[PDB]
């Protein structure tokens, strides 16, 4: 239910807050995105 | 080989991809046997 | 970079014919020339649209997440 970071490698739904590392459970790839919007976009079909 | 001396952390095995997207510079270690 | 559906000039759907393009040369070991009066298309912007799209897509795939 949600999620909010990820894990550019081990593609794996994490996220945290403040003065929480920046690292990953388990791959210490200090990378990490930021998943989707929940709000669903929509576009013009042209 | 390229490294990542950061604090926080050892020194993991850097890679382009990764100085590119986290703004590093894909360098590395000299050393010299300096005899005294 | 996936099959244009449609040709940019006429409009003719060309969406479909891209994976039975790629048989006719591959299995059925035609010449594109062929392939492509095969599948209908007959004049050149048709033709131009299959003869020459990159299916860079492919490359894509092969990523991972
Ligand atoms: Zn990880
Ligand atoms: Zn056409």
């Amino acid at each position: 239910a949600t999620l909010k970071y990820i894990c550019a490698e081990c593609s794996s739904k994490l996220s945290l807050s403040r003065t929480d590392a920046v690292r990953c459970k388990d791959c210490g790839h200090r990378i990490l995105l930021k998943a989707r919007t929940k709000r669903l976009v929509q576009f013009e079909a042209r | 080989k390229p490294m990542v001396n950061e604090s926080d952390g050892v020194t993991h095995a850097l890679y382009p991809q990764e100085a590119r997207l986290r703004n590093l510079t894909y360098s590395s270690g000299l050393f010299v046997d300096v005899k005294k | 970079m996936i099959v244009p559906v449609r040709c940019f000039s006429c409009g003719k759907v060309v969406g479909d014919k891209w994976e039975s393009y790629l048989n006719l040369l591959q299995e059925d070991e035609l010449d594109e020339g062929t392939a492509l009066s095969r599948l209908g298309l007959k004049r050149y912007c048709c033709r131009r649209m299959i003869l020459t799209h990159v299916d860079l897509i492919e490359k894509f795939l092969r990523y991972n997440p």
